[PDB]
């Protein structure tokens, strides 16, 4: 169940730890381009509850992920190059009471009516463990997963929604966690017990800061001659 | 009747165009 | 504003901030990084004044 | 001559220094890495992460006199004054002849096949003779070197997987004339000369990205003094100014603030998480008003 | 290690050249004069300087 959706202009995030107030900041980073193709993956993905099939999507220099799943079908993410016990991989699993991030030579074993079971019975040569508060826990639950200079940076935002698939407003994601995993992570797989997957590209954005330290608007400088002009002048009004 | 004793037109001219180095404190005064 | 903005440029130096250059490096290396910044800032002032 | 002349500039000087670091009492495990009873080979170099600790480098001088201690982006003397994002210790045993080749931008068999430093490198390369520990008459099993690599390594790449290199023009499966065997482990005898003798090398990789984390040296903090012109060091950020209570609404995420012109104008206190504004100390020009030397020597 | 700006045990403990140095460092092997089977008394090095 993959439908391209080309309408989204979402995935902006705070590029750094610096606070800015009432400025327009022009920055270059990996961002989801505006009006880029975001593959839409579709209850429980491509299979029904009994069936299994998981696209095991590429991780092209960072991935934008979102999913307004009130049933908490999505539990986590798997990053690595094979995921068949032969290489090191990063597993992120949200168990509702905590979130467990582990790095091991993990082996996928068809890991998932309303049946639950454990995952990853094979876990050799473990090198990393981190725990934190629920990442997911009606809410779009936007995430950006980026891997650069060794660090695996995870950003997220919770945006309550009732009558729409996506809110009509603008949001920016805040970093949630930044981990020194050191794993190549060329591909990734979604852990399922309505998913949007986009890809980041190097781009320059003009980011508008509020009086408080929050991003309220952004211009993608390469989308259209008008946005390019706005970036050239560093103004949202031309 | 107004402080600065400017004419109505001068007051308009001063209001249309927009001492302490709060900005640019890098040796520039 | 342009003249102030030029201060954040590195001009080939490891850092745009003199306190960081002096804080991390011994004088014989700091002088090289500092001279790169002096050249850049001095050119910025000559451009501004002209 | 009579007139007003601009001469010197004036500045208000600081009266005291403020040093603030998080209250971390855990010491960095530098002795576990340098004093380990067993070290990994240069091919399979051991990358040990050092974090959430006090980076007191005096312990390395306590460990041994050294043959090399070459810092590229920092001075050896000043390591105890800095904070680092993510110190990495790359620990291995290498032949002495290749010790001088462990440097940014070098070309040769070791740089290309087992361990490369980035051309843009901040860190220190520490090396010493290790014959007293690992030299054996029977020969150890710790040496493991790539004889010939299929392609050049990128900085910090470790090609652990072992595969046969094709020397000939056809696929080869263990046949001498066409297969080049990819590993050169060798046992070492105490009688070999210095170029053959092992050296133990530890590379400390530093990232000085305005201290988003800690790993700070052994500096003693002082009290925080506000509303005065002071010098300060906030988690490695060095400067001079007047610190005041901030009305800025920082997110839990941001640690430092900047102005429209990218200068620093706010910090997070490393111990209390208080947000402080940095106001520069008073400065301006000084003009001298002179009636003229041939009238009076009084000036304003 | 006998050169301007060097760091190490000899530069730090016994003899240092200034970073701003004009001069020549001349060195040669002297085994033919001072090498003895009993051992001379001319060597005197600082093991560790305060
Ligand atoms: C910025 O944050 C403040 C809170 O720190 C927001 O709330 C208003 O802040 C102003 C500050 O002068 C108060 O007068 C209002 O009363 C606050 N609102 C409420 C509902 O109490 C503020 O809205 C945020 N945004 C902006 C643009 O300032
Ligand atoms: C584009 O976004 C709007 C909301 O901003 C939504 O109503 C619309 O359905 C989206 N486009 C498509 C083709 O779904
Ligand atoms: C140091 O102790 C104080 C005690 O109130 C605490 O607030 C502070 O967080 C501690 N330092 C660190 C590293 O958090
Ligand atoms: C380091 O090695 C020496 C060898 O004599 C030993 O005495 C010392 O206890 C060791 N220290 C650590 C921290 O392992
Ligand atoms: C390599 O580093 C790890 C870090 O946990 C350590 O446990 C291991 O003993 C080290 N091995 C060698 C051979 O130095």
């Amino acid at each position: 169940t993959t439908q391209s959706y080309t309408n989204f202009t979402r995935g902006v995030y705070y590029p750094d730890k610096v606070f800015r107030s009432s400025v327009l900041h022009l920055t270059q980073d990996l961002f989801l381009p505006f009006f880029s193709n975001v593959t839409w993956f579709a209850i429980s993905g491509t299979n029904g509850t009994k069936r299994f099939d998981n696209p095991v999507l590429p991780f092209n220099d960072g991935v934008y992920f979102a999913s307004t799943e009130k049933s908490n079908i999505i539990r986590g993410w798997i990053f690595g190059t094979t995921l068949d016990s032969k290489t090191q991989s990063l597993l992120i699993v949200n168990n509702a009471t905590n979130v467990f991030i582990k790095v091991c030579e993990f082996q996928f074993c068809n890991d998932p009516m309303e049946s639950e079971s454990g995952v990853y019975s094979s876990a050799n040569n473990c090198t990393f463990e981190y725990v934190s508060q629920p990442f997911l826990m009606k809410n779009l639950r936007e995430f950006v997963f980026k891997n650069i200079d060794g660090y695996f940076k995870i950003y997220s935002k919770h945006t309550p929604i009732i009558g729409r698939d996506f809110p009509q407003g603008f949001s920016a994601l805040e970093p949630l966690v930044d981990l020194p995993i050191g794993i190549n992570i060329t591909r990734f797989q979604t852990l399922l017990a309505d998913y949007y997957v986009g890809y980041l590209q190097p781009r320059t954005f003009l980011l508008k800061y509020n009086e408080n330290g929050t991003i309220t608007d952004a211009v993608d400088c390469a989308l259209d001659p008008l946005s390019e002009t706005k970036c050239t002048l560093k103004s949202f009004t031309v | 009747s107004k402080p600065s004793k400017r004419s109505p037109i001068e007051d308009l001219l001063f209001n249309k165009v927009t001492l302490i180095c709060a900005q640019k404190f890098n040796g520039l005064t | 504003n342009t003249l102030v903005k030029q201060l954040s440029s590195k001009f080939g130096a490891i850092s745009s901030v003199l306190n960081d250059i002096l804080s991390r490096l011994d004088p014989p290396e700091a002088e090289v990084q500092i001279d790169r910044l002096i050249t850049g800032r001095l050119q910025s002032l000559q451009t501004y004044v002209t | 001559e009579k007139g007003i002349y601009q001469t010197s500039n004036f500045r208000v000087q600081p009266t005291e220094s403020i040093v603030r670091f998080p209250n971390v009492t855990n010491l960095c495990p530098f002795h576990e890495v340098f004093n380990a009873t067993r070290f990994a080979s240069v091919y399979a170099w051991n990358r040990t992460r050092i974090s959430n600790c006090v980076a007191d480098y005096s312990v390395l001088y306590n460990f041994a006199p050294f043959f090399a201690f070459k810092c590229y982006g920092v001075s050896p003397t000043k390591l105890n004054d800095l904070c680092f994002t993510n110190v990495y210790a790359d620990s291995f045993v290498i032949k002495g002849n290749e010790v001088s080749q462990i440097a940014p931008g070098q070309t040769g068999n070791i740089a290309d096949y087992n361990y490369k430093l980035p051309d843009d490198f901040t860190g220190c390369v520490i090396a010493w003779n290790s014959n007293k520990l690992d030299s054996k008459h029977s020969g150890n099993y710790d040496y493991w070197y790539r004889s010939l690599r299929k392609s050049k390594l990128k900085p910090f790449e470790r090609d652990i997987s072992t595969e046969i290199y094709q020397a000939g023009n056809k696929p080869c499966k263990g046949k001498g004339p066409n297969c080049y065997f990819p590993l050169q482990s060798y046992g070492f005898r105490p009688t070999y000369g210095v170029g053959h003798q092992p050296y133990r090398v530890v590379v400390l990789s530093f990232e000085l990205l305005h201290a988003p984390a800690t790993v700070c040296g052994p500096k003693k903090s002082t009290n925080l003094v506000k509303n005065k012109c002071v010098n300060f060091n906030f988690n490695g950020l060095t400067g001079t100014g007047v610190l005041t209570k901030s009305n800025k609404k920082f997110l839990p995420f941001q640690q430092f603030g900047r102005d429209i012109v990218d200068t620093t104008d706010a910090v997070r206190d490393p111990q209390t998480l208080e947000i402080l504004d940095i106001t520069p100390c008073s400065f301006g020009g000084v003009s001298v008003i002179t009636p003229g030397t041939n009238t009076s020597n009084q000036v304003a």
